[PDB]
């Protein structure tokens, strides 16, 4: 037959054709690296993406460290169930967790949401990235009393400070206390679970931080050496 | 006023509801089944089929 | 000048290749396909294991007609093209496998040290290109005894085959040539890629001290049993050349020395047996991807 | 259908005590980690204890965390919340409610302006 | 008067479920009790199709047989060639977070959409030979779950902000909107007569809608979490719905009630996409545990198990004819079952 080899032949370079795209653009699709940015109203999660930027509803950064591309993105065009569109982000590198230290009627829910993360399903093999912002006014809030951290938490009162701190210059050692106490009421939920699948790296932010951008790369680049390090039969 | 409303709207629909025409479990489960053994011969994932007919060989 | 023994040499070689026969063989054929599957990956790295295990194989393949060697214990009945190509094999194939060590080594640290770099280096047409150049490279380095006659004449062949008691002309500089650049260049890179992923390990914030102390142990034990392995026959290779460009007509040295040399190149056949195991077995993994096979 | 329903409530002074009984109908009673969420005039929905599948596992917030009890019952597919020593801070309606998958060690929305599985809720006043 | 209302509405509920346990004369399995059972299913795969680089969310059949369409989280859509395995068309999408893809049934256009809620037609006979983007349809204020085509000129779309909404296409504006879930809406499927359709929604609810009036008839509740796949019939007059409960379930519509129920003690997790046959005999099911199964609807005892896939099955699908099943999950490979 003459028609059918006739159209064998243009379908064939057709299929060349698309597979030669579809090579250059796995090319491309291999070499960045995709963030999702969680957090709470209060916290500002935005004026961080915003720095990092100047350095349809869902909103996306680009960014470029080192010659290495990061691509960020932003749900906010949705309600507040979010048991369902949240299983896309399963094969992300990491999750950035912008965590409200100030207010302390509004930690019990961060920390539900963080414990809930925690423990999906479809989220265990993905590292978080925990910001710890308003510093300030938590120092604020310490500092000048008229409100009481053991009130919302009890267990506040027999809590010493570990060793393994490094306090800022100048500082008071309350403030250090407190401050401390938050991070390790988030990360003792964090270590009860996840057999060496996921690390949480907690950090402290301010809002005229400027180093966000490399500490994500850095994070990045431990989470991608222990991924090779599995991968290469090192273990 | 606003959940007095909604719940009016709620009981107008559910009275709506409350009306339909129903027919025993029985008879739909007979059609259901004449219906699936009406057309078994025409399904090849249930019958096999011969290996030149098939596009997928 | 002095009687050396010629056939003497007959007791723990036969044994010792008849162990590396009976044992490195299927192993060797399992790291083979566990090192195919990685490759279906597409992982760089198993295209390097994969040429490892044929190397090794070859190596085996030739063994039992050198056990006969030590049957007839005389007068190599087979003939002398059975020397030009099997003799050249068997005093080959080690650097072959030393090559390929190296280059897994290479790889291992262009990974773990550089995660986000180096994108174009890391990919199966690269490992194709660079394992045909080393194979070609070496083949045709090596390939002297092959082509000519009268370089062949001064390894003996007139009976006893690859052998020569008094060496003379170029022997000797060959020799040190292949202690000096077939065994230390590589072992120095093994050595210096080890030692930059543990030290990037020691720097990983997110592994235990259980983990770091695994991987240091394993790549102890990595650079270790090769130098243990291969130290002896080419200690006795540099001194025996050193010293006979030192006095040709002492001939007492060749006596002291004669029944070392010969066990340390029975003892150099070991890396065979070693690298299977201890790139396939040992890890758990690969235990368990064993399992999936 | 899936049914939650509060009992209990009533008007208590300072320093008095009232247990709420939460009664379920429409589906497996143990495969489901169990919350309390109350709702105070002039606020959103908070969260305030909850309780695992079998009741080994049990979670307070600091401001009640040395007063109020909380229990499960499979027998009688009961959630009980004992309750003692209140304070002009407790007026609120009290709804109980249910994890949304089951043999899962959390779950996301327990707490929101629209929730399927929850109860009408019961007040109790100080 | 609120009190009063819900007083009424109880009342109401009560004299509901009456009628129901009226309705509900005999088992469905007293019925088909005698019937042979459908013995072992044992496919092979025939077919496997790569080129995707991330993990695929839907797929749809042409009608014809031959044609497919697939789409990926990557941020693209390819045609295939199933009978010779080459790719017909590839599209990049400018949204990489796709939920859904459908085939127009004349075969010239083609929809997609996802978390930009918005709804995308693609030509694909454009007289210069190119696919091209011919219509954008906005107005939703959530993402996009499932959207089906009627004609050449009307589709139909689902969305998380628990409503429904029919399209006609050539002006670009709603003609009709259904409202009345309370959760998020997951799928939905259209009669064989394009004159009514089902939808299931995160509430463990279904409702049955006719497209021209613009009104619920019935709403079925029976299940204990969200429902998340929903198909019809070849019949016209019942539905299939799995759920996160791990358990499958089949819903009538002239007896307003739940008639047959799949489970079992090893399953835990839930299922993710359901699809039936032609003869109506076989229900095939995707689950969480990296395969699928094939029960028998009228028996419900499993009798096939499809293995292969090495991650989430996340959509299925069946020829109008009955002669393929394609596989799409989250491994990046579509497989071809026969």
């Amino acid at each position: 037959t003459e028609d059918q080899r006739n159209e064998e032949k243009a379908q064939r370079e057709a299929n060349k054709k698309i597979e030669k795209q579809l090579q250059k653009d796995k090319q491309v699709y291999r070499a960045t690296h995709r963030l999702l940015l969680l957090g709470a109203d209060n916290s500002g999660k935005s004026t961080i993406v915003k720095q990092m930027r100047i350095l349809s509803g869902i909103f996306e950064t680009k960014f470029q460290v080192d010659k290495v591309n990061f691509h960020m993105f932003d749900v906010g065009g949705q309600r507040d169930e979010r048991r369902k569109w949240i299983q896309c982000f399963n094969d992300v590198t990491a999750i950035i967790f912008v965590v409200d230290s100030s207010d302390y009627n509004r930690l019990q829910e961060a920390l539900n949401l963080f414990k809930s993360i925690w423990n999906n399903r479809w989220l265990r093999t993905i590292s978080v990235i925990l910001f710890l912002n308003k510093q300030d006014l938590l120092a604020e809030k310490v500092l000048a009393g008229k409100s009481k951290i053991e009130d919302y938490f009890p267990e506040f009162a027999r809590y010493t400070t570990p060793e393994d701190a490094t306090p800022e210059p100048g500082e008071d050692p309350r403030v250090t206390r407190a401050k401390y106490f938050i991070r390790d009421e988030f990360l003792r939920i964090s270590t009860a679970s996840g057999d060496g699948r996921h690390y949480c790296y907690p950090h402290f932010t301010c809002a005229v931080d400027t180093e966000n951008a490399r500490r994500i790369f850095n994070d990045c680049k431990d989470i991608i050496l222990q991924m090779n390090l599995r991968e290469y039969n090192l273990v | 006023t606003a959940s007095i409303a909604q719940a009016r709207k709620l009981v107008e629909q559910l009275k709506m509801e409350a009306n339909i025409d129903r027919i025993k479990v029985s008879k739909a489960a007979a059609d259901l089944m004449a219906y699936c053994e009406a057309h078994a011969k025409e399904d090849p994932l249930l019958t096999p089929v011969p290996a030149s007919e098939n596009p997928f060989r | 000048g002095c009687h050396v023994d010629s056939r003497v040499d007959h007791l723990f070689p036969p044994s010792l290749y008849i162990f590396v026969i009976g044992v490195g063989l299927p192993t060797n054929c399992l790291a083979l396909w566990a090192a195919y599957r990685q490759v279906q990956q597409r992982n760089e790295l198993g295209v390097y294991l994969m040429n490892l295990s044929i190397a090794d194989l070859l190596y085996i393949c030739t063994l039992p007609l050198w056990v006969d060697y030590f049957l007839h214990h005389d007068n190599w009945i087979h003939g002398p093209g059975s020397c030009k190509l099997f003799g050249f094999i068997f005093y080959t194939n080690i650097y072959i496998s030393i090559a390929f060590l190296c280059c897994i080594s290479v790889d291992r640290y262009l990974a773990v040290a550089h995660p986000l770099r180096f994108a174009r280096l890391r990919r199966v047409k690269t490992a194709v290109a660079v394992s045909s150049v080393v194979w070609a490279t070496e083949l045709g380095a090596n390939s002297a005894p092959l082509f000519h006659d009268e370089l062949f004449r001064d390894r003996y062949n007139h009976t006893f085959c690859f052998e020569k008691f008094p060496m003379e002309g170029w022997v000797a500089w060959m020799n040190l040539y292949r202690v000096f650049v077939g065994f230390l260049f590589p072992w120095a890179l093994m050595l210096l890629s080890y030692r930059g992923i543990l030290r990037a390990v020691r720097g990983s914030v997110s592994t235990e001290r259980q983990e770091k102390a695994k991987i240091k142990r394993l790549a102890l034990s990595l650079i270790a049993i090769v130098l243990v392995c291969f130290a002896p026959y080419h200690v006795l290779l540099l001194s025996r050349s050193a010293i006979y460009l030192g006095r040709p007509w002492d001939c007492g040295f060749e006596e002291r020395v004669f029944s070392a040399y010969h066990s340390s190149l029975a003892f150099t056949s070991l890396n065979c047996v070693a690298d299977p195991i201890l790139y396939c077995l040992v890890n758990e993994g690969a235990r368990s991807d064993v399992a999936k096979a | 259908q899936v049914q939650l329903q509060e009992s209990g409530g009533g008007l208590v002074q300072p320093g008095g005590s009232l247990r709420l009984s939460c009664a379920a109908s429409g589906f497996t009673f143990s495969n489901y980690k169990m919350n309390w969420v109350r709702q105070a005039p002039g606020k959103g929905l908070e969260w305030v204890s909850d309780i695992s599948q079998s009741g080994a596992s049990i979670s307070y917030t600091g401001s009640v965390k040395g007063r109020f009890t909380i229990s499960r019952d499979n027998a009688k597919n009961t959630l009980y919340l004992q309750m003692n020593s209140l304070k002009p801070e407790d007026t609120a309606v009290y709804y109980c409610a249910r994890c949304p998958a089951p043999f899962t060690r959390d779950c996301f929305d327990v707490t929101s302006t629209t929730y399927a599985y929850r109860g009408q809720g019961t007040q109790v006043t100080v | 008067e609120l009190d009063q209302l819900r007083q009424e509405a109880e009342q109401l509920k009560n004299q509901i479920r009456d009628a129901r346990k009226a309705c509900a004369d005999a088992t469905l399995s007293q019925i088909t009790n005698n019937i042979d059972p459908v013995g072992r299913i044992q496919m092979r795969t025939r077919r496997t199709l790569r080129g995707h680089l991330a993990k695929i969310y839907a797929m749809h059949w042409g009608t014809d047989s031959r044609l497919l369409v697939s789409a990926s989280q990557d941020g693209k859509l390819i045609i295939w060639d199933s009978y010779t395995t080459n790719k017909v068309h590839a599209i990049p999408l400018r949204s990489s977070w796709v939920m859904t893809c459908a085939y127009a049934p004349s075969g010239n256009y083609v929809a997609c959409g996802g978390l930009d809620n918005i709804c995308s037609i693609y030509n694909l006979k454009t007289r210069e030979g190119n696919v091209r983007v011919s219509r954008e349809l906005a107005g939703h204020t959530g993402y996009l779950s499932c959207c089906r085509f009627l004609d050449d000129n009307q589709i139909v779309t689902s969305s998380g902000d628990t409503t429904c909404a029919l399209w006609d296409i050539e002006t670009g504006q709603q003609t009709t909107t259904f409202t009345g879930h309370t959760g998020d809406v997951m799928s939905l499927s259209l009669a064989p007569d394009t004159r009514l359709f089902v939808s299931g929604a995160c509430d463990a609810s279904a409702k049955l809608w006719d497209v021209r009036e613009g009104m619920c008839r019935q709403t079925f509740t029976g299940h204990e979490s969200d429902i998340n796949a929903i198909c019809f019939f070849p019949n016209g007059n019942a539905f299939a719905t799995g759920s996160d409960d791990a358990t499958c379930r089949l819903f009538d519509l002239r007896a307003d009630q739940e008639l047959m129920t799949y489970s079992h003690d090893n399953i835990i997790c839930g299922i993710t996409s359901v699809s039936f046959s032609k003869s109506g005999r076989l229900l095939l099911a995707g689950y969480d545990d990296f395969n699928c199964n094939v029960w028998d609807a009228l028996k419900a005892d499993r009798a096939g198990v499809l293995a292969g896939h090495d991650n989430r099955v996340s959509c299925l699908g069946v020829t109008d004819d009955g002669m393929a099943v394609a596989t799409g999950s989250w491994d990046s490979f579509l497989k071809i079952w026969n």
